[PDB]
RNA sequence: ACGAGAACACGUAUGCCGAAGUAUAUAAAU
């Protein structure tokens, strides 16, 4: 039995709205009060992008039951055929780097985005405010993924990282398609915390 | 969930001997007294609940022991409490008592956890007015109120400017906004508002 | 103190609220507070850092400035006391009373958005 | 699920001036704090455009519900129909040759035009200042199309050539008929980020 | 829906001062340090000698509710009435041929104008000083106007033309009254660019 | 609680989350009650050595389940992101009996 | 420091201001004051490069031609020490008291804008 | 030789989906 470690760091290339409390703010950490990354985003919009990457039926959409090999790494058990998950997403914590490079170059961790609409036969503009982390910010992550079967352990790595590589170039969070929040991965690493299971022949882009 | 009200009579010790003191304490006439009694919580008991999805479990002496839906089982028992002081004339009282139990639970357990006041004021006045904008106003979940309950139970004046705040960033009538304010602002009203708001859901 | 975070309501006048103020040109100064508060925040021990000081006094500078934008503004800022308790802030150099200064400044706030045009 | 990558550079013709963040200034951003253009702008524009290329009754004036491939280009999800974007706008930054050459010319960024509103019956022309981006200025611009069907690929890029085409012979901004906001596309590449489409065929000018 | 592209370029006829920047200085392209027209000049005097040209009521002054005409010909929607800009005038910029002439002849870009004032009963000189642009120079501009009725089309092109006219006879920046502001026109073309538009 | 208190921090967070159907992509609102991030808990284990020869194997067990939880999660969710926990100021006393302590180690 | 704070309140004479001094009178000077801010945010170290050091010179050469064309903004400039401080930054060549610098100039301006006819 | 003894309130799902900081108005009268 073993326990594979991944960490590394989210980087905002574009604001991020997760904005779960909800004028219409993001979510916050209580105890330092400053953003997060619920890991039901990033596991959600992984297994989203990584279902639809494979053959999905109307039947199976609607009864969310997904292919076998994406539903082995995110687990449904649901009825019948139970699969236990395999890999458990954490949250994702605002680092300390960036927490001290903004304060020493006197940067705001949130912007308010002020956003237009018109609407058609009045042509009558009705503005909006919306609040995005700043760019560049960088989050901490931390995967943790279970070996329930050795044999299969490069190719669940692989299907991770094809889903990473989709939420690089898709979003996260709201406003997806009006800008925000396109994100990239930084100085990942893998190391294995329990076990004794080599993970260097590990990668994920 | 269920719910399951349990009512005794308050003054029966005293009705069934001392009755009416000095001279009607025959034998026939406190057995007339008995006899109505047990005809009423044998029969009314019986008529009266037609229009509530309740089984009788237990009716008789002075132990009413009823249960049923949670909704259906407050709303009868209030129908039972003013039929009583209609068939009591207002001299036999009742106290009762309505506790919510999640539904599989062994009942024998549930047994031993268990007025015009909650009438008028909160079923009548705030339900009514709650239940009226909340219809008025939609996308108003459990969330909503749930944001009202944490503000109402944290009972600090910060909190009531949070209340404020939170009710200006609805879209409910002003009247609607401005009554929850002055709820509020009441302790006695506020913890009936606070009642009226967990019947809500 | 509290007199004036209930001013607001005595200041409620026809159909103006201090003299028509609006929740758009105060916005910064929520966002300015807020930033300020994160830090108090991240800070744990009582005594201020003097970078933390000169916030303060970038602080009363905006506050300054907006007033001297907006004559509403103005008017909100000093009959309810803003300046005096901004600097006796300042004196004190203590996060708690700073914490006490945001929550007086968030009531403030809200009760004005409570009435709204 | 393919998607497909597109990039591109804008160089603004005559002054652009979002003037989001307001005495009223544009967009600056945050962690460079220079001025970028907001996705969401492009993305509004870009839509209205070609949603007048295409028919658009009083009643379809109403509520914002538009042309049917348009709708699909661009994704409503409205009248309860199954409708997720297909092509994501993101946001555009001033790239870094801009800033270099600027820099070793000395030049601004942004200018301040000052303009006189002159009220009938009254002669007197009133100062307003406006901020607006320097001329010959340059964004980057990353373009994500996702191909939800295989064979309408060709058929939206076609409508995507038409909106794009529509952008260089209009403003993009605020107030552009006092003339500023004209911009235009270069060095259009695509690439297929994630996939196996061919994009060698498909073009954008 | 179509789109019709108007190029064509100005030539200045008398001295020209627009001075937005203000010893009193010109508007000037910042990547180039170089005189421009802001187009906004062109719309508003537009607007203005066309309202002048049309009925102009003083409670129609008044309220800023122009000619339906000009109105529409270039949006206003500020008497409640949604009305999208038909036309747009952009900015303009020196031409190619021009600053190569400049440099070969070596022709200053700019001119300072002395305006010394003189006062009755007094006669005391105190100069002013004004900067114009070299005159005869040529800027390239565009318009580009909008279809929104492929019937109306003929009308508003009709009456930009006649206003053409009107602003090479008038003039345009400031001090039109002491001789700056009269530029004429030359090599207008015409060619539709998006659209199937017969032109 | 006395940081909290003094720091004016709720103990509870509420937490919103959402769930989209396929086929329908509608909006499905949900609430999860979470306990706040950082604060401790102070918890008590006893081991009743019924076997001298065998304590120090059952200790290293232990060891392992403890390090186990704490690359883990507690309750629901623990897939989606919720539930990590570490272990503080872990000190071993005997109670009953006269047996050693000073070399039993628990992270 | 906010020693601006007190010019600008001496300087409120009889209602003139540092004999009638106005924020449109400062503009250019702002503007280029920001420029070099931006530019001066861009960058990373705190040692700051021989071209920024020239715009440093270059800002001081605005300075002394504003103050040589209007006689107020001189007064203004001379009393608020501005060549003064601007001298110490030049000598001193280091990032953080140039932000130093932005703050008070910016806090001057505001201040004036605050009492203004 | 305690109405005891064993028993993770668990397993699935995230804040979405559409909205353009928009609408005219000369750096001006010597």
């Amino acid at each position: 039995y073993s326990k594979i470690k991944i960490s590394g760091t989210i980087e905002v290339v574009t604001g991020l709205h997760i904005g779960g409390g909800g004028d219409s703010p993001v979510v916050r950490d209580l105890q330092t009060k400053l953003p997060i990354i619920p890991g039901s985003s990033i596991k959600g919009k992984m297994r989203n992008l990584l279902a639809k990457h494979f053959g999905l039926k109307m039947k199976q959409e609607s009864h969310n039951q997904d292919d076998e090999r994406v539903l082995r790494l995110f687990g449904s058990s649901e009825k019948g055929n139970i699969q236990r998950a395999r890999l458990q997403i954490s949250d994702a914590f605002f680092s300390e780097k960036t927490k001290e490079h903004f304060a020493q170059n006197d940067i705001a961790y949130t912007e308010t985005k002020f956003e237009n609409t018109i609407n058609r036969l009045t042509a009558v503009a009705n503005p909006r405010q919306i609040e995005r982390v700043t760019r560049g910010s960088e989050f901490d992550f931390v995967f943790i993924y279970n070996v329930d079967e050795e044999s299969q352990v490069e190719d669940d790595f692989e299907n991770i990282e094809k889903a990473i590589h989709l939420l690089e170039n898709d979003y996260l969070g709201g406003g997806g398609t009006r800008g925000n929040g396109r994100i990239q991965f930084k100085d990942t690493n893998i190391e294995t915390v329990v076990g004794e299971y080599d993970s260097t022949n590990l990668k994920i882009k | 969930r269920l719910g399951v009200v349990r009512a005794d009579i308050d003054n029966l010790g005293a009705t069934f001997i001392s009755g009416i003191p000095e001279k009607y304490n025959s034998i026939s006439r406190t057995a007339t007294l008995s006899r109505q009694l047990s005809l009423f919580f044998k029969y009314e008991l019986n008529h009266l609940l037609e229009n509530y999805q309740i089984t009788a479990i237990y009716s008789g002496g002075d132990d009413l022991f009823l249960i049923g839906a949670w909704d259906d089982i407050i709303e009868a028992s209030i129908y039972i409490n003013d039929k009583f002081k209609e068939f009591t004339l207002d001299k036999l009282t009742l106290s009762a008592g309505v506790g919510m139990f999640s539904g599989k639970y062994p009942v024998s357990k549930m047994a031993f956890e268990t007025w015009d006041e909650f009438k008028k004021n909160i079923l009548e006045e705030k339900l009514l007015v709650l239940q009226q904008g909340f219809s008025q106003t939609d996308e108003h979940g459990k969330a909503f109120i749930y944001k009202m309950l944490a503000l109402l139970r944290n009972n600090e004046a910060i909190n009531i400017a949070r209340l404020a705040y939170l009710l200006a960033r609805s879209k409910m009538n002003e009247d609607f906004t401005s009554k929850i304010f002055n709820w509020a602002q009441n302790d006695k009203d506020k913890n009936q508002l606070i009642t009226a708001l967990e019947y809500y859901i | 103190m509290t007199f004036a975070h209930e001013v607001v309501k005595s200041n409620v006048k026809n159909q103006v609220l201090f003299n028509g103020l609006t929740t758009s040109k105060l916005r910064n100064l929520m966002e300015q507070v807020n930033r300020l508060y994160t830090i108090a925040f991240n800070s744990n021990e009582d005594q201020l850092n003097e970078e933390f000081i000169d916030e303060l006094e970038y602080l009363k500078i905006k506050f300054y400035y907006e007033a001297g934008r907006e004559k509403s503004v103005d008017e909100f800022l000093k009959k309810t006391l803003m300046f005096p308790i901004i600097d006796r802030v300042i004196k004190k150099e203590s996060k708690k009373f700073f914490l006490d200064y945001c929550k007086y400044f968030e009531a403030l706030v809200a009760y004005a958005k409570y009435y709204q045009k």
